[PDB]
DNA sequence: ATCAATATCCACCTGCAGATTCTACCAAAAGTGTATTTGGAAACTGCTCCATCAAAAGGCATGTTCAGCTGAACCAGCTGAACATGCCTTTTTGGAGCAGTTTCCAAATACACTTTTGGTAGAATCTGCAGGTGGATATTGAT
DNA sequence: ATCAATATCCACCTGCAGATTCTACCAAAAGTGTATTTGGAAACTGCTCCATCAAAAGGCATGTTCAGCTGGTTCAGCTGAACATGCCTTTTGATGGAGCAGTTTCCAAATACACTTTTGGTAGAATCTGCAGGTGGATATTGAT
């Protein structure tokens, strides 16, 4: 059987998600994710389809730009592989203490 | 005969050191820092109140916006009291006409 | 039988972001720790969110109410509205 | 003007999100200015760090 | 029935001045707009501030222009200074 | 003889600040990298300061242009007044 | 002649100005420096005593957080010399572009 | 292992920083009036929940493969500290602007009337876009 | 180290759904025109703090020398990912319907604004004092052959 190396298709991967702009998390665990945390909150309450939309936009950059920086952190280390300590390090900087 | 007129909170803040810790002092730069701080929070909490107050129309600031404007400002305990402290104001105020 | 639905934040859809985010390797553990992550990030928007809903006196979440939301994080978003 | 450019640039006739976020992140001084602003529908730009790609031992001299 | 205000049309007559043979979708004309109300709220805000700082009650085209100094960069604040400063000319000219 | 005189912030006061920033070891190419980092920082602030001291009609510098500089670049300074 | 060891007098400076609040700057090149610059958009200006003093608090706080942010990246790094690539990413981190 | 330098403890003696009285004078509240504003009642349509059913694309366990991480070793050069000293920092008069006062005047609000143009419902075209050919660019596994 | 075989991307029509543009009607928003007002420009005064660089004390900066110690490097073993495929599952979507909840809107009292008077708290001058700082000494900490 042909058989590619590794990362010729994860450099795929990432071209074309990177031309593309839709979003990458599914719909439905999300809005079961944020009516949970919600709810923890306050009791029975409602949402937006476009608020939910408006934050799985805000969540996936967010989350891109800490990937960044933590990738950014990895190639300084001479890594190419993303540890826990590099995104927590990315965090700090940035003053997401948490 | 000529005179200017510069307010400050130092007053109060002393005041309240002395109820706190009768016996402490505190030196005019850092009651400067107080009074920076005490400047600095009231212009946040008054901006996000009126923020809030437009987004909803209305034309009046209630202690409702004050307390929510903590609420977004201020972290889980320490707005816990602060609430508390500023909700038995409110009400000992109310009744003291 | 469902997990607390957090991991319907699955390692494929992280995967991807990290893609996005230009990442070529990626280890085990990362996962957990973005799940973490998100939820810090989540619960103070939504949080953030509610509040603007309980001033006024709403039982809807609004998309504007997560437009302030992100606003005093500092994390200003396009496209919704205001 | 910027994402009309950018949409010529993709043969299309529609100023679309991509082409203002394209245009945003490929201007130095609105990058500034939206620095840390989210476009939503934006995506990202197509920025690879050049040590992740593979080497110049790529099999075709020609 | 209510009413919803928009930037909307100006956008649509400034695309067509710059690029006649382009449309522009529904989204991306609500982006323009978020971008318009961004940028009106933090002139408007920081005018205010420094009309406070200077114990002044009026805000002025001075207190616009030095807001934008302010904020923006370069060639971008010089040539958007220019332009202000050539319309209101034109304004006051035009009497 | 002077040397454009972003000399004066010499490597060892760099190097007293960056113990206080608790630093053991540093390399002799960070200190003109640090006076880089200080021009633009500083020539920011004070550009912003100069504007509202321009606003103002006024030829002297305060305090409070520098606070408010300091402020709208999220860099805010307790302790001198405002 | 007696003989300390690398990093025991350092580590002595890191505790003594860590105790005290004290400017490690000198106040006439910083003034200095200060005029020129300021020179340079705008001529014949002058400076309130004060104003200088709270630009030299607010460039030490800059300076001193971005050599620990720095040093976060060197330990990061495995090391413990901080090099100018560090202090580019942690001011690439926090978006201080320039 | 301790003794040579380090920093902590203790003592004491001033002065100047800061805590404390004496004014007056600015504003903070008491008291009418009025004008806006909030909350409450009742209609009421939009929308979001909910469930339920039929694709559909993707999740997910399994296993094969090998390149990235990381540890052992080591070299070498670079950075840290003492010592010497130089030198540049700190310490010791007027006048350029910085704030206070009057004042009077351009310019900004307030009110009434009239126009205009942008919201909004409804009709119509043009291009983004799924899909069917055709060839080239990007990868490996023999060349 | 890259050439003869793979095989993803592009090229380019091409219909066509459906976004998108255009066309028409309302009333709410802007603008004209008049009266009043008040904020601020400009003269003009008192002060206050800040530019000016002179020369000495002294203490911190520069530079030399040397040691050591750590950051760069290589090799190698393992393990933690990468990735194909089978096949299960859990999204998607449409679609349809109940009910709730946002929204309007109409109305009377609540709340606060605004104008006028009497306080009395606070700013600020002027006085007094007591603790932080200097300055020295004795003593517990801490680190190299």
């Amino acid at each position: 059987p042909h058989r590619y190396r590794p990362g010729t298709v994860a450099l795929r991967e990432i071209r074309r998600y990177q031309k593309s702009t839709e979003l990458l998390i599914r719909k439905l665990p999300f809005q079961r994710l944020v009516r949970e945390i919600a709810q923890d909150f306050k009791t029975d309450l409602r949402f937006q389809s476009s608020a939910v939309m408006a934050l799985q936009e805000a969540c996936e950059a967010y989350l891109v730009g800490l990937f960044e920086d933590t990738n950014l952190c990895a190639i300084h280390a001479k890594r190419v592989t993303i540890m826990p300590k590099d995104i927590q390090l990315a965090r700090r900087i940035r003053g997401e203490r948490a | 005969r000529k005179r200017s007129r510069k307010e400050s909170y130092s007053i109060y803040v002393y005041k309240v050191l002395k109820q706190v810790h009768p016996d402490t002092g505190i030196s005019s730069k850092a009651m400067g820092i107080m009074n920076s701080f005490v400047n600095d929070i009231f212009e946040r909490i008054a901006g996000e109140a009126s923020r809030l107050a437009h987004y909803n129309k209305r034309s009046t600031i209630t202690s409702r916006e004050i307390q929510t404007a903590v609420r977004l400002l201020l972290p889980g305990e320490l707005a816990k009291h602060a609430v508390s402290e500023g909700t038995k104001a409110v009400t000992k105020y109310t009744s003291a006409k | 039988v469902l997990r607390d639905n957090i991991q319907g934040i699955t390692k494929p859809a992280i995967r991807r972001l990290a893609r996005r985010g230009g990442v070529k390797r990626i280890s085990g553990l990362i996962y957990e720790e973005t799940r973490g992550v998100l939820k810090v990030f989540l619960e103070n928007v939504i949080r953030d969110a509610v509040t603007y809903t309980e001033h006024a006196k709403r039982k809807t979440v609004t998309a504007m109410d997560v437009v302030y939301a992100l606003k005093r994080q500092g994390r200003t978003l396009y496209g919704f509205g205001g | 003007e910027l994402a009309g450019n950018a949409a010529r640039d993709n043969k299309k006739t529609r100023i679309i999100p991509r082409h203002l976020q394209l245009a945003i992140r490929n201007d130095e001084e609105l990058n500034k200015l939206l620095g840390r602003v989210t476009i939503a529908q934006g995506g990202v730009l197509p920025n690879i760090q050049a040590v992740l790609l593979p080497k110049k031992t790529e099999s075709h001299h020609k």
